[PDB]
Order: C-alpha cells, then sequence, then structure tokens
C-alpha cells in the first residue's frame, strides 16, 4: 500500500471537496428549518423544538427520517413519473444554482464570465418543476396552486432579473466573484438601498415565502401543490424550498453586503497575522474567516425570512401582480437609466479588472 | 458513447406516441434541454444560458395556457399505432444521420492557431453588445419597435374592453 | 425518412402542438447559426442568433394571444 | 372645485401635485428616471470645473510606432 | 388637496415601508422577553379545589 | 361540420329499432303508429320510450311537446327539426 | 473569456468528447537552415512580474519585430523570424539579470502574484522593492505610457482598491527596508 | 462598408483579411471584369471550411492505405485524454506518467 | 434577555458555511501548490531538506483566453497548469512539445437527429440533393488536375 493509498486520495480528493461542499449546504438547510421555528417561537413567546435531540439539534434529522420512512401515495408503483419528476426538477435547479456561489476568492465550483446568467437561468427551471405537480391532476387544490405559481412567477421574474442586471451593470461584469470583489471600498447596500429591498421582496415572492405564500396558503389551499404529496416527494420539495431560502439570503449578502469580504479590514488582518502563511493552517483559518463573513451576512437574511413571516400577514396574489407591475417595475427601470447617466457624467464607466 | 444520441432516441419515441396537449408542452422542454446542454459543452455557453433565460419564461406562459384550454378531448380517446411500427420507424430514421454529404468536411479534423495580438481580451457578449449598440443600432431599434407592437397587439386581441 | 414527411406524425393533434413545432423548427435555424458563427469566430453570426431568439419569442406571444382570444370566443355566453 | 382634476397647460404646478398625491408609483418613477439624462447634460460642466476625461485605454492592439523600421538596429544576433 | 401631509411625506412612508418596519421592531422586542412555556410533565399548570376530574 | 345529416328514413328506421326493444303489442311500426293504441304504453312506459328515443338521437324533448306526443311520426318530425351536432373542441375542427 | 475554441485547451473533457479532440504533437525540430534560439523559460507569474522591465529594455526590438509584422503583409511568421530571435534573447537577458541582481526581490514579487490571483494591485509592496532594486542595478524604470508620470497607478499613495489578504513575506520585507534604508 | 467576420475580441478574425482583399479587388476601378478576383474568392472560402485542404488529407490517407504504410508510423502522435498530457509525454527531464491536474486551475 | 437556545441553530448554520469554506480554501490551495513542485510524484510529495519555506498558490478566477494559453504554456515547461519557474531559458523538450488540438466541425447531434428540428427546405437539399456537392467536387478536382500545368 502506502504510495497507492496516498495517491488514491489525490485521485478522489476533488470528489471529497464536492461532498464537503454538498454536506456544508445541507447542514445550513437542515438547521434553517430548526432555526425558523426557534426564531418564530420566541417572537411568539414559545420555545420551538427543544425536545428532539439535545436542545432540539436533531429536529431536522427526525423530520427527514420520519418522512423517509413513510409510504409514498400514488395510484400505481409505475406512476412514480407523475409526482417525482416535479420535485426532482425543483431540487436539481436550486442545487445547481449553488455551483456559482463563491465561499472565497475563486472558491466556486463553476467560475465563468456569465455566472450571473447561469444563476438566473438555473432558478427559472425550478419554477417549471413546481407547476408539473398539477399535471392534469384531479386534485383541485393542486390545480388551484399551479395557477398561482405562474401568477407569482410573472410578478417577480422581471423585477428580480432587472435588479441583478443593474448590479452587474455597475461593475460591467456578469461574474459573481467580480461583483463581490468590486465592493471593497463600498457595499452596494448604501448606493442601492432601494434595490436591496426590492431584491428581498422579489426573493420572498420567488421562494413563495410569506407575505407572498399564496401558493402553499394553508388557510386557502390546504397545502397548495403539496396537498397530494407524502413521504419522499414531500421532502424533496420541502428541501428545495429551504435551499432556495438559503440561496436568496446568500445572494442578498453577495449583491449588497460584499459577499465574503470582512466587516473590518483591521480585525481581519489581526486574526490572520497569528498564523504562518507557509503552513496549511493559515488557509484553513482564512477559509473559515471568509465563509464566516458570508455566513454572518446570510444568517441575518435567513433570520429576516423568518422575521417577516412572524410579523406580516399574507397578501393576495392578484395584488402582488399589481404591486410588481405598477410599482416595482417602473422604479427599477428608472434606476437602470439613472445609474449609467450618473457614471457617464463623472467619467466613471466601469471596466473589468 | 455519445449519450445525446440516446436522449434524442427517447424524445423521438415520445413524440410519435404523444396524445394530449400536456405531453406536447413536455416535448418542447425535452427538446430545449438537449439543445442547451449541447451548446454548453460544444459551441457556445453564452447562448446555452440565453436559451435557458428566455425559453423557460415562454414555457411557463405556454403551460398556463394549457390549463385554460384543456377540453377533455384526448384523455378518453384511443390511439392504435403499434409497437412494431413505432420502433421500425425509429430504426429507419436512425440509419441516416448525415445531414451533410461532404465526406472530407465530416471526417477530416482541423485546428486553429492561437495568437497573442488580442491583449484586450473580453467576453463574446461584450463584443456582441459593442457591435449591436454601435454599428447595428438600427437593428436594435427596429427590434425595440417590434416589441412595442407586440405590446399593443396583445392588448387589442385579448382585452374585451 | 425525412422525404416521406415523417415529421407529420411527430406533430400533435392540437393547435398548440402546431405552435410547438414552429418554435422547434425556428430553433433549428438558430442552432445552425450559432454553430457556424462559433466555428468561424464571427460575432456577426451570434448577433444574428440573438436577433432570431428575440424575434421568435415575439411571434410566440402574438400567436398565443390569437389562440387565447379564439378560446374566449367559444366561451362567450358567460351568464355568470 | 375643491378636488377637480387640474388641466396641465393651464395649471402645470397643480397638475404635478395631483399625480404626486394620487399616483406616487408614476410620479416618482419618472422623477428618478429623469435624473439620468439630466446628469448626462451636466457632463460638460464637469469637464470644465472638476476634472477632465481620462485618456482612452490602449484597446486597439499593440501600439505600432508611426515611423519606418530602424535599419541600423543590431544586437542579440545569431 | 385637503390632506395634511405633503406628497413626498406620504411617498416616503409608502416607498420605505414605514409601518411595516415598525411591526418588525415590535416583533423583535418579543424575541428578548421571557416565554410562557412550562415543561409538562415536569411542571404542571395551576389547579383549584373545585376542579372536576376522575371520579 | 355543425349541421344535421339526418334523413326522414334513417330517423324512422332508428326509431323503430329502439321501439322494438320494448314490450309493445306489435312490431309493425310506421309514422301513423300511435303509442297508446298500437303499441300499448301507459304513462310510465311512454316516458321510458321518449327518454330511450332521446338517448338514441342525442335530443331532448321539451316538456310541452313530450306531454302532448301521440304518434311515432311526431317523434320523427321533432328529431329532424331540432337535431344539432354537439359542439367540438377548438382543435377538432381546425387542425 | 471562457469561449470554446479550436486553438487551446477547452473547459472540460466533455468538450473534448463532443469535439473528438486529439491533442497532437510534432516530433520534428525547426529546419536546420533557421538559426536556433533558446526559448524563454519563465512562467506566467515571473513574466507578469518582469513585464515592464522587458518593455523598458527591449522597446527597440519589440517595436522592430512588430513593425516587421505590419510590413510583412500576411507573410508574417516567415519574414520576421530573425527579428523574433532578437526579441527572445533580449527578454531572456532581462530575466537573467533579475536572477543575478534582484533575485530575492524578484522572487518575492511573483510569489505574491501567485498568492494573489496575479493582480498587480494586490502586490504593491513587493513591487516597490523590486522597482527600487532593479533601478539601482539595471537602470530600468517602469513607465505606463499615455499618462503623466505623477498619475501612474503603481505610484499612487492611497489606492482605493487594496488586497483583502496580506502577503506575509511582503509585509516583512517592506518593514525591513523601511527601518534600514529610509531612516 | 459594414464590418464582417469580427472575432470574439472585437478585431478582425482569421478570415477577415481574405474577405477584405476580395472587396478591394471587386471594387477596384482598374479591373475590366471580375476574373482577377476569382482566386481571392476561393482563398476566402478555403479559410472558413478548408474543404480542399481536407480533400488533400483524404487523398494522402487513402494513398497510404494502398501502399501498406502504417497510419501510426507516418502520422503525428496524439493524446485523447487531457488528464494524460503527462510530463513523460511532454518530454520533461524528470517526467512521469502520473495524471496532471485539470480539476481547478 | 438574549435567548441562547434560539441562537444555537444559527451557530450550527454558521459552522455549516465554515465547513465548506475551510475545506475548499485549504484543500484546493494545497493541491495547486503540491502539483506546482515538479514534474513527477517524488518531488510533489517529498520535501527536500535544502528547500526553503513552502509558498502557496491560491486558486485562480476571472480568467480570459490569455490565461488559457498561459496555462498550456506552463504545462509544457513544468507539467502543471499552474507551474512555477523563472528560469531565463527553457529546456530542450519545450521546443518540440507543443500541443495542437484537432477536432471535428460537425453540426450538433440535436440538429441532425431531432425528429422535427432536422427538417427544412435547405436541410433536405443538403442531405438528399446532390446539386450542391457536385459543384464543390469540381473545385477539389481542379486542385489535382492543375498540378501539372
Ligand atoms: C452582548 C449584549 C448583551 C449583554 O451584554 O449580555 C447579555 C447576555 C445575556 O442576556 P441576559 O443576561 O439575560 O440580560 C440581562 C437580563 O436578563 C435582561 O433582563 P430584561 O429582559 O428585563 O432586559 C430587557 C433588555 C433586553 O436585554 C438586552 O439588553 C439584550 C440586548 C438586545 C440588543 C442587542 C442584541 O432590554 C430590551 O428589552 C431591549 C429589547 C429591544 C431591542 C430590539 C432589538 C433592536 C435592534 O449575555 C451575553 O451576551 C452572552 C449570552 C448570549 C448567548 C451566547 C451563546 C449563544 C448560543 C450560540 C450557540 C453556542
Ligand atoms: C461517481 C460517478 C463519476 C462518473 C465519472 O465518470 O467521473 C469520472 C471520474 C474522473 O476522476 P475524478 O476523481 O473525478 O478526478 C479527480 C482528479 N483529482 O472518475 C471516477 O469515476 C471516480 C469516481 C469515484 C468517486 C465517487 C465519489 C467519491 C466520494 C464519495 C464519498
Ligand atoms: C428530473 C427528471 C424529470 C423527468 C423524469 C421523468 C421521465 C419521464 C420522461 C421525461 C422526458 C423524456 C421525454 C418525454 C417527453 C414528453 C413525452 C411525454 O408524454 O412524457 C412521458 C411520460 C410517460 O408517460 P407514458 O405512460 O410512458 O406514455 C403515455 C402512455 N399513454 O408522460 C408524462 O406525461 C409524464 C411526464 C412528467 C412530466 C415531465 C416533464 C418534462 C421534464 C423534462 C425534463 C428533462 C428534459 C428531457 C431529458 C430527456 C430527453 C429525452
Ligand atoms: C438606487 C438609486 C437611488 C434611487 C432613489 C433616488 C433618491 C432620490 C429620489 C428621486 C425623487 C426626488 C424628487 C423629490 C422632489 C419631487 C417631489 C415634490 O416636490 O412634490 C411633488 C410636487 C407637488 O408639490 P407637493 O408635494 O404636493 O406640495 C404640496 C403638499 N400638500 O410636484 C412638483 O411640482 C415638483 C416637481 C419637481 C421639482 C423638483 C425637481
Ligand atoms: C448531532 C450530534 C448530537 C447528538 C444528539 C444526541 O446525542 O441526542 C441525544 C440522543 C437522542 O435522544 P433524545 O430523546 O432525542 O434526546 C433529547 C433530549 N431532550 C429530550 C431533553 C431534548 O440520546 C441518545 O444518546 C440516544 C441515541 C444514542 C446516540 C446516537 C445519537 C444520534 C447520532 C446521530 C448524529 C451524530
Ligand atoms: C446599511 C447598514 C450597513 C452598512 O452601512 O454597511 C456598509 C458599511 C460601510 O462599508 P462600505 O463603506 O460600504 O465599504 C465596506 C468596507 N469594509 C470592507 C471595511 C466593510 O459597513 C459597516 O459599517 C459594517
Ligand atoms: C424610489 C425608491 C424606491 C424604494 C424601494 C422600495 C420599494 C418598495 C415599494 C413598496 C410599495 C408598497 O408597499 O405598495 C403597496 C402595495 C399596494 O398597495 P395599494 O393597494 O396601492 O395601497 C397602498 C397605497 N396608499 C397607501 C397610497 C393608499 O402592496 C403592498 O402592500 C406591498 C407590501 C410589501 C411588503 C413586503 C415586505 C418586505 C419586507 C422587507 C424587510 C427587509
Ligand atoms: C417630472 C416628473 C413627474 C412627471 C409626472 C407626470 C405624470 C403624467 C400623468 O400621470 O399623466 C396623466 C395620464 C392620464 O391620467 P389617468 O390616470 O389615465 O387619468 C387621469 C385622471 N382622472 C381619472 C381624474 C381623469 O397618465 C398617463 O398617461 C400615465 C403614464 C405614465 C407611465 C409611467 C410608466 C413608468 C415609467 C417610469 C420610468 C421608467
Ligand atoms: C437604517 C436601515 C434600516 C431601516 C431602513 C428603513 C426604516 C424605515 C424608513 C422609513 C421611515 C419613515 O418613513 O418615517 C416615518 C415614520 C414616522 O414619521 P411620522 O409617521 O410622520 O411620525 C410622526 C411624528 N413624529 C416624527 C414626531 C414621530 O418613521 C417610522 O415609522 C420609523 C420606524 C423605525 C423603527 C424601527 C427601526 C428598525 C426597523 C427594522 C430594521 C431591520
Ligand atoms: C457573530 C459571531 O460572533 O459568530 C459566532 C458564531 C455564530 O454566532 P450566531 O449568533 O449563531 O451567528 C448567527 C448570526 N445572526 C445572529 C446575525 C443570525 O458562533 C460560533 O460558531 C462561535
Amino acid at each position: 500500500m502506502l504510495n497507492n493509498l496516498f495517491d488514491f486520495i489525490e485521485y478522489i480528493e476533488y470528489w471529497l471537496i464536492i461532498v464537503a461542499f454538498v454536506a456544508s449546504v445541507l447542514i445550513v438547510v437542515a438547521y434553517l428549518t430548526v432555526a425558523e421555528r426557534k426564531t418564530m417561537g420566541y417572537m411568539q413567546r414559545r420555545l420551538g423544538p427543544n425536545a428532539v435531540g439535545y436542545y432540539g439539534v436533531l429536529m431536522a434529522v427526525a423530520d427527514a427520517l420520519k418522512l423517509l420512512s413513510k409510504e409514498i401515495v400514488l395510484p400505481h408503483n409505475g406512476d412514480i413519473i407523475y409526482v417525482m419528476s416535479g420535485p426532482l426538477i425543483s431540487l436539481f435547479s436550486v442545487l445547481l444554482s449553488w455551483a456559482v456561489i463563491p465561499f472565497g476568492p475563486g472558491l466556486s465550483l463553476l467560475d465563468s464570465e456569465y455566472s450571473i446568467i447561469y444563476l438566473l437561468a438555473s432558478g427559472s427551471i425550478g419554477v417549471f418543476g413546481t407547476v408539473i405537480v398539477g399535471w392534469m391532476s384531479n386534485s383541485k387544490y393542486t390545480v388551484l396552486a399551479t395557477v398561482r405559481t405562474t401568477a407569482q412567477l410573472i410578478s417577480y421574474e422581471l423585477v428580480l432579473t432587472t435588479v441583478v442586471f443593474i448590479i452587474a451593470l455597475i461593475v460591467s461584469s456578469l461574474n459573481i466573484n467580480v461583483i463581490i470583489e468590486s465592493q471593497y471600498n463600498i457595499w452596494y447596500i448604501i448606493p442601492f438601498f432601494p434595490l436591496c429591498l426590492i431584491f428581498f421582496i422579489s426573493a420572498l415572492a420567488e421562494t413563495a415565502r410569506p407575505p407572498f405564500d399564496n401558493v402553499e396558503a394553508e388557510s386557502e389551499l390546504v397545502s397548495g401543490h403539496m396537498t397530494e404529496l407524502s413521504a419522499s416527494p414531500f421532502v424533496i420539495f420541502f428541501l428545495s424550498e429551504y435551499c432556495s431560502m438559503v440561496l436568496m439570503s446568500t445572494l442578498t449578502a453577495i449583491f449588497f453586503f460584499g459577499g465574503y469580504l470582512p466587516f473590518s479590514n483591521t480585525i481581519h488582518h489581526l486574526i490572520l497575522n497569528l498564523f504562518d502563511q507557509h503552513s496549511i493552517y493559515y488557509f484553513i483559518i482564512e477559509g473559515i474567516l471568509l465563509s464566516g463573513y458570508l455566513a454572518i451576512k446570510a444568517n441575518f437574511f435567513m433570520f429576516s425570512f423568518v422575521w417577516i413571516r412572524a410579523a406580516a400577514p399574507r397578501l393576495r396574489y392578484d395584488l402582488l401582480i399589481l404591486f410588481c407591475w405598477y410599482v416595482l417595475l417602473p422604479i427599477v427601470f428608472a434606476i437602470v437609466v439613472f445609474a449609467p447617466g450618473i457614471l457617464y457624467c463623472f467619467d466613471a464607466l466601469p471596466v473589468i479588472i | 458513447m455519445n449519450l445525446e444520441i440516446l436522449d434524442l432516441s427517447i424524445l423521438g419515441f415520445y413524440s410519435l406516441i404523444s396524445s394530449n396537449s400536456f405531453e406536447s408542452i413536455a416535448i418542447l422542454v425535452a427538446t430545449i434541454m438537449p439543445v442547451i446542454t449541447e451548446l454548453w459543452y460544444n459551441y457556445s455557453q453564452l447562448f446555452a444560458l440565453l436559451y435557458t433565460l428566455i425559453y423557460v419564461g415562454a414555457v411557463v406562459i405556454l403551460f398556463v395556457f394549457i390549463l385554460s384550454v384543456i377540453n377533455e378531448k384526448e384523455e378518453y380517446e384511443y390511439e392504435y399505432s403499434g409497437l412494431f411500427i413505432l420502433i421500425l420507424v425509429l430504426l429507419l430514421d436512425d440509419l441516416d444521420d448525415n445531414e451533410s454529404n461532404d465526406n472530407d468536411y465530416n471526417n477530416v479534423y482541423i485546428t486553429d492557431y492561437a495568437d497573442w495580438f488580442n491583449n484586450y481580451n473580453e467576453s463574446d457578449l461584450s463584443v456582441i453588445g459593442n457591435l449591436l449598440f454601435t454599428e447595428y443600432a438600427l437593428l436594435l431599434l427596429i427590434i425595440s419597435f417590434i416589441l412595442l407592437m407586440s405590446i399593443i397587439g396583445l392588448i387589442l386581441i385579448v382585452k374585451k374592453d | 425518412m425525412d422525404l416521406i414527411l415523417l415529421m407529420l406524425v411527430a406533430v400533435g393533434l392540437n393547435i398548440i402542438d402546431i405552435y410547438i413545432m414552429i418554435e422547434i423548427l425556428i430553433m433549428g435555424c438558430t442552432v445552425n447559426t450559432i454553430y457556424s458563427a462559433s466555428l468561424d469566430n464571427d460575432m456577426i453570426g451570434l448577433i444574428y442568433s440573438l436577433i432570431q431568439i428575440i424575434i421568435a419569442g415575439v411571434e410566440s406571444a402574438i400567436g398565443l394571444s390569437i389562440l387565447v382570444n379564439y378560446n374566449r370566443i367559444r366561451n362567450s355566453e358567460e351568464i355568470e | 372645485a375643491i378636488g377637480d382634476y387640474p388641466v396641465y397647460y393651464k395649471q402645470p404646478i397643480r397638475w404635478l401635485s395631483y399625480h404626486a398625491h394620487t399616483r406616487p408609483h408614476v410620479f416618482y418613477a419618472i422623477a428618478v428616471a429623469a435624473l439620468g439624462p439630466v446628469f448626462m447634460m451636466a457632463t460638460p460642466l464637469r469637464r470644465k470645473f472638476l476634472y477632465d476625461d481620462h485618456e482612452p485605454l490602449p484597446a486597439n492592439g499593440y501600439p505600432l510606432p508611426n515611423r519606418s523600421r530602424d535599419k541600423t538596429l543590431t544586437g542579440y544576433d545569431d | 388637496e385637503e390632506s395634511s401631509e405633503s406628497a413626498l411625506s406620504k411617498a416616503t412612508k409608502w416607498y420605505l415601508l414605514s409601518e411595516i418596519f415598525r411591526g418588525l421592531y415590535i416583533t423583535l422586542e418579543m424575541y428578548f422577553r421571557a416565554p410562557y412555556t412550562i415543561y409538562y410533565p415536569f411542571e404542571k399548570g395551576p389547579v383549584s379545589p373545585r376542579f372536576r376530574g376522575e371520579h | 361540420q355543425s349541421a344535421s345529416t339526418l334523413t326522414k328514413e334513417d330517423v324512422l328506421t332508428r326509431s323503430v329499432s329502439v321501439l322494438r326493444g320494448f314490450e309493445v303489442k306489435t312490431k309493425d311500426i310506421d309514422l301513423q303508429t300511435t303509442f297508446v293504441q298500437d303499441l300499448g304504453m301507459d304513462s310510465l312506459d311512454l316516458n321510458d320510450a321518449l327518454v330511450a328515443l332521446e338517448e338514441e338521437f342525442d335530443v331532448v324533448f321539451d316538456d310541452k311537446t313530450a306531454n302532448e306526443i301521440k304518434t311515432v311520426g311526431e317523434v320523427v318530425d321533432f328529431v329532424l327539426a331540432n337535431y344539432l351536432p354537439t359542439e367540438q373542441s377548438i382543435n377538432h375542427t381546425i387542425r | 473569456s471562457s469561449t470554446h475554441t479550436n486553438d487551446s485547451l477547452n473547459s472540460s473533457n466533455y468538450v473534448d468528447k463532443l469535439k473528438d479532440t486529439h491533442f497532437v504533437f510534432e516530433n520534428d525540430k525547426l529546419p536546420s537552415e533557421i538559426p536556433d534560439v533558446e526559448e524563454v523559460g519563465a512562467t506566467t507569474a515571473p513574466l507578469l512580474s518582469a513585464a515592464y522591465f522587458i518593455g523598458a529594455k527591449c522597446q527597440d526590438y519589440n517595436d522592430d519585430f512588430m513593425l516587421c509584422q505590419k510590413e510583412a503583409k500576411g507573410n508574417g511568421p516567415i519574414d520576421c523570424l530573425k527579428e523574433g530571435r532578437r526579441v527572445t534573447r533580449c527578454a531572456s537577458g532581462v530575466l537573467k539579470d533579475l536572477n543575478t541582481h534582484c533575485s530575492d526581490e524578484f522572487r518575492l514579487h511573483w510569489q505574491c502574484l501567485s498568492f494573489s490571483n496575479l493582480e498587480y494591485k494586490n502586490c504593491r509592496k513587493a513591487e516597490s522593492l523590486l522597482n527600487k532594486c532593479v533601478f539601482e542595478k539595471m537602470n530600468l524604470v517602469k513607465k505606463i505610457p499615455g499618462i503623466p508620470e505623477d498619475r501612474q497607478i503603481h505610484l499612487k499613495q492611497n489606492p482605493v482598491l487594496k488586497p483583502v489578504a496580506l502577503h506575509q513575506d511582503s509585509e516583512v520585507a517592506f518593514k525591513k527596508a523601511q527601518n534600514e534604508n529610509s531612516i | 462598408a459594414p464590418l464582417q467576420q469580427v472575432g470574439r475580441h472585437g478585431g478582425p478574425n482569421k478570415c477577415f483579411g481574405e474577405f477584405q482583399r476580395v472587396v478591394e479587388c471587386m471594387t477596384n476601378a482598374k479591373h475590366d471584369s471580375y476574373e482577377p478576383c476569382n482566386n481571392l474568392k476561393n482563398d476566402y472560402l478555403e479559410c472558413r471550411k478548408h474543404k480542399v485542404e481536407r480533400y488533400k488529407a483524404f487523398l494522402m490517407q487513402k494513398h497510404a492505405e494502398e501502399l501498406g504504410k502504417d497510419p501510426e508510423e507516418i502520422g503525428a502522435p496524439f493524446v485523447r485524454k487531457r488528464r494524460f498530457l503527462t510530463s513523460k509525454t511532454l518530454g520533461l527531464v524528470d517526467g512521469d506518467d502520473y495524471e496532471i491536474g485539470v480539476e481547478k486551475i | 434577555m438574549i435567548p441562547f437556545e434560539a441562537l444555537i441553530p444559527y451557530a450550527i448554520m454558521f459552522a455549516g458555511f465554515c465547513l465548506g469554506g475551510g475545506v475548499m480554501n485549504s484543500a484546493i490551495t494545497a493541491d495547486i501548490t503540491k502539483r506546482a513542485r515538479g514534474p513527477n510524484q517524488e518531488i510533489k510529495r517529498n520535501v527536500g531538506e535544502d528547500e526553503g519555506p513552502r509558498n502557496y498558490t491560491k486558486p485562480r478566477y476571472n480568467t480570459d483566453q490569455w490565461d488559457k494559453y498561459f496555462a498550456v504554456r506552463d504545462l509544457r515547461l513544468t507539467g502543471s497548469l499552474r507551474g512555477q519557474s523563472d528560469n531565463a531559458v527553457a529546456e530542450e523538450s519545450f521546443k518540440t512539445n507543443s500541443i495542437q488540438p484537432y477536432s471535428n466541425t460537425r453540426r450538433p447531434w440535436v440538429l441532425r437527429r431531432h425528429i422535427i428540428m432536422k427538417n427544412s427546405p435547405t436541410k433536405w437539399a443538403r442531405k438528399y440533393s446532390s446539386r450542391r456537392d457536385e459543384r464543390e467536387q469540381e473545385i477539389k478536382d481542379d486542385y489535382i488536375r492543375g498540378m501539372g500545368e
């Protein structure tokens, strides 16, 4: 062995890097479900899950394992194509969107000059996978929910796409990593505070989260498109929806809060000066530090997803259409003309460097 | 093994046996996906992403129209076909996949030689925009005109008022 | 197989299925434009490809509205 | 005539107020969008009072000296 | 014309979601208060001598 | 398309067969054949026949006509004048 | 730019499979009638670190080689072989002088570029030491043409954009010169 | 005169020069007929498809088969897998047959 | 009163990101540095005593075509796509180890196999009508006929 064992790890090293990447994202998604109930619980003056695992740390594990041990409801064993194709398209779409998220400089699985387009294009496929559940279905609540998913998609898709294009226009690049590194001297929350609200409002509508939870409105459509889903098809849709919440929270931190850039440059240098750069331990700490900055900013917006759910009532989707087309679109298309005019006036048209 | 050949073999099988309108809106998506992937891996990743960004929005609008027009007709109807005639048809079709008859153009491999003269190195989308907004700006402004006509056209067709 | 018009059996028996055939047929033209432009290293072909995609999406909307209003005409009593 | 609809060419100021009170989604989106070309019209002022435009980038290839080849250049020969 | 607030005053409360942000702040206050939950069966809710239970 | 293809001989022929499957006094049915006298149908038998003749021709007798019908020929007259093919989907006609 | 072409390595091996790409070698040397020349052996980071010193030393030969290309009128790679050999030798001369005169300062700068995505803005401190060492020993000054001497970006006192991560070796080597040279 | 055959970096591509010399020939006032510009047309079309050059390679491959020449003895060595562009194949002094890294540059 | 129990899931979510970043930043950087040490396994893994400290190369991002030519050029000198060398002169094997990719130029499979997308007036002409290929074969034949002159 020895030599063969050692260079076999080199042959498998990048697969473990991906497995660690997949594991890291699933841990956040699993414990976001726990964190939402804890956050809502204390805002509602209850506790939230604290009896499943020590202080409630196994609540996510129990929910998945219990649902994975449940019978799948379908007319026939060969009818898996009906209620499984939809959940898989939704899950594959959001998971592929994580390929362009950089945890540090150059630490993204996919890096390209069109990472922004890939991000928007990949998430649009997830919208398609949701409507497939109401595939000439005899469940009227699934059918009623499919109509509302299309209505919400029309609402947010134009606004969310145009907002990201304004951010890409300010840096003159469609690479996500370049957009993060362009925020060294200024975080785009300050120049584009209106766009951060609009991006978050669009994210709530995209993820079908309250106050835009018109798709899975329990008081209206029992469970929406999920009313007929049980066991594994229900987990996959539930897993993908909370994956999208983490993705859009991380994108809010990337487009407006500098991504992985440190909160304090002075403190960032102080912490990293303790470790020799000629040792591998420096790069572990730096990887923890940079992702920690991204984690802190994304945790706040994952908190904000839960926060808005516990404070605001639901808005009807026909009002959401008027809100997105009569209010958000005119404002965003004004800024898409405003921003290039300001930059040209001061001879500051952006270039890639 | 070029697995895209198998994907198109399955798609051609399902296009012959498709019965209702939902299956047709799935043949469309089952067609764009092989196009997007093959463009991504061979010729243009830019246009692989442009296809996804634009066609998906068209697909969902197409799907929502199926809901408003589905009319019970083809769920209970019968088709005959025959498994043997389907597979024989697909076999004869698969025999001839040479869209071009220039054997040398299809068999002899070529290369290009790189040069270092292009020191200002930017993406294809920046050059496309550079030409589209400067030299072919008329083409862009006519396209803007056609998009405006569609907005007026859709209203004068659909709106009862 | 093409000369006996095998494509006429692959098109579904609804008006919307004719719309999908038209989109697929036009998409074949754009894929051919992208393929030639990339081999030649020519951005004029890619500008043409982008124009085809935008224009093909315009007629998809115009045709859909005609089919939408056609269905409304049948459901015209609307006593409710 | 407490709350009539103003006529734009007779009462331009009151006509602006009506839309700013009743249709804020229209009045202020336009107001933001107007700031684009207005700043582009203020560009000549900047070129005279703050700072001039930068020198263009050398994005046209290698800068070839506008002269004939030096026929007396030697060195690093075979 | 018979309103008490200017057009910009009403549009700033409108575009910047004044009352929505206030509702969030009120909710965030509860996050720092003591919850009401008791840990049954280790703790029991109050009972009175008039309570009706098992015969 | 949306027009009748009915002849007086076919409607009479289909009416006779549908009336032959009942328990009638005589199998010799023509236009002048009455329901009460020739075939011998009471109140309930007659309305069973009318609904049976409705299903065969996909027509619905109005209440005024049904209560006042006497002869087989009256039914044939009604079917010829009132029959319409059912509307088809937007795809059956144009495709 | 990550566009797939037929002139270099593409993004992944799925691109090679679709194109049936063959990576072809040629075992033949250049013909013996053409004089031989030793190629430049430096990689990306050393070459970028030495880019402005090769420019300040081989400017006459670089321009003469490029002017030969314009006058070749399509017959470029054949008619400028002799001019190209001068360019290669002059560039190797600069790299040779760097490794004998400014070896530690030079290796410091391109080890920072490797550490910092090969962005010049991330390695100003090591560049300043290398510029000072080269100027004293080779009399080469880095100049960015087309702009005033006092608006050159590499001499900016308070740049807007600065590296997030600090190269520890560059920080140490910058402090040592501060306390010993600029007393 | 609109631009044609623009490379992916905005400048002329490989075949622009052939096209430019065709336009100059066809539009020159010294030419009585378009016969002088016929060779320039073939050169431009050869720049894009290389059809005659591919045809020449077809003849050389076929002519080598009929004389029994080995394809692997008269051709050029090649590697099909990018991971195996190893230092031994590249000819380095301390070369090895271990795979090269292509996962992340 | 800060509820620490509610903040526990956020701590695990925070550690979820740090797990991904800590592994990716160190594992990738180490591998790039390891493969930049030399052209064989005995130099990449073993550390010489006379060698100095290890200088690490961080992952690259925001590249263009020049970086692709640089990566191949580095491979021909060091056996790595991010090799390190500042020698003024290359090895002899660098003069004859150029890599030239040769690829087919065929249309996409979806273009020539999709049941519907492959049918058009010009595609049928290209596939079933010999009028075009008869003319272009004349051009190729002239090349060999004209050799003698
Ligand atoms: C994440 C994977 C998602 C897909 C997994 C399910 C695999 C099923 C086939 C997927 C697409 C393959 C090509 C099918 C094109 C559409 C034709 C069709 O009608 O769907 C096939 C499906 C099977 O129904 P079946 O009973 O076999 O036939 C009818 C019998 N009277 O009849 C149905 O109506 C069921 C369709 C369910 C909804 C599928 C929506 C399309 C999704 C396509 C995404 C992938 C793109 C295609 C990739 C493969 C290309 C061949
Ligand atoms: C130029 C600077 C741009 C500013 C950028 C922000 C733009 C926001 C526009 C809001 C307009 C609005 O709330 O619109 C209200 C519309 C329709 O309301 P209506 O029927 O017209 O009644 C109101 C008209 N009144 C009062 C004049 C009569 O629907 C809504 O209730 C939308 C509620 C959105 C709440 C989403 C929660 C987000 C939480 C974010 C936490 C981080
Ligand atoms: C800094 C970045 C985060 C916050 C950004 C947006 C904040 C709201 C801006 C619009 C305010 C406005 O329009 O102000 C209008 C109103 C008050 O005005 P009035 O009704 O005339 O007051 C009546 C007369 N007084 C002036 C004497 C009182 O103010 C507010 O309700 C302020 C509410 C803020 C409290 C909650 C703060 C934390 C929110 C959650 C942050 C995550």
